């Protein structure tokens, strides 16, 4: 287990995963149970919920990091709106490529649940999205994806390049290719059997972007016909 | 976008 400095770092603003399952489980089926039967939520207005919970476990995350903590609000904000559908979306592909099975989704509450159920219950954009999602998954799984690849790949798409309009674009330059030499050093040392190991989950960078770019706007376009609830921080995020 | 703010500036 040789691993850098800053990859040691990195590791330290995880959050606690068995803590945040049960909140957001206890959460869930509360306010489902606060309904009575037939005023409780659909199993997309479940998602939505879960997408919002987990949004506010990566806000949480992001304002644990100096780099991003130390940034004025302004660039903060510009750097989450960038980049909150892409880190929800690999935060879903690496809880698949750890706890999944396969014919099964492993969802942030912690539960199993299996895939024919979710897929028939999703339109056509869902069930390719979540294709697309597995495919990554098995990709990635073939190539060994650990923990602290994944954390480098997070604070590699929190600070992205392609952010315009920045005060501290240099320090986001800066973080992004501190991250670079981090994560190369530890994937070619730890993995010497697979040579293009780096390049390969480089790779995969635009494809998450892609899915990630594609549900956010089926979402907008789908809360701009009712179908998100309100009171929420997705909400928020796609009113921009 | 007023709550992301709010969220980061409770520090
Ligand atoms: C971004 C996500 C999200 C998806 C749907 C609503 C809200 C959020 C997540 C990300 C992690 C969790 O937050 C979300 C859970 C998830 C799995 C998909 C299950 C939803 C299909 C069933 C309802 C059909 C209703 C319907 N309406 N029209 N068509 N189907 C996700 C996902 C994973 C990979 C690709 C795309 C989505």
């Amino acid at each position: 287990a040789s691993i850098p400095h800053l990859i040691l770092e990195l590791l330290k603003c995880e959050p606690d995963e068995p803590q945040v399952q049960a909140k957001i489980m206890a959460y869930l089926q509360q306010e489902q149970a606060n309904r009575s039967k037939h005023e409780k939520l659909s199993t997309f207005g479940l998602m939505c919920k879960m997408a919002d919970q987990t949004l506010f476990s990566i806000v949480e995350w992001a304002r644990s990091s100096i780099f991003f903590r130390e940034l004025k609000v302004d660039d903060q904000m510009k750097l989450l709106q960038n980049c909150w559908s892409e880190l929800l979306i690999l935060d879903h592909i690496y809880r698949q490529v750890v706890h999944g099975k396969e014919g099964s989704i492993f969802l942030v509450t912690g539960q199993q649940v299996d895939y024919s159920i979710i897929a028939s219950q999703a339109g056509a954009t869902l069930n390719n999205l979540m294709s697309h999602a597995q495919e990554l998954v098995a990709k990635l799984r073939s190539l060994q994806f650990d923990q602290r690849e994944f954390v480098c790949l997070k604070f590699l798409v929190l600070f992205s390049l392609d952010v315009k309009n920045l005060e501290n674009f240099q320090l986001v330059e800066g973080v992004q290719e501190q991250v670079n030499a981090a994560l190369l050093d530890y994937t070619m040392c730890n993995y010497p059997q697979q040579t293009e190991k780096f390049g390969q989950l480089l790779l995969r960078l635009p494809e998450i972007r892609a899915i990630s770019m594609q549900a956010e706007e089926y979402l907008y376009y789908k809360h701009l016909n009712g179908d998100v609830p309100y009171n929420n921080l997705l909400i928020e995020m796609l009113h921009a | 976008n007023a709550l992301l703010r709010y969220l980061l500036d409770k520090d």
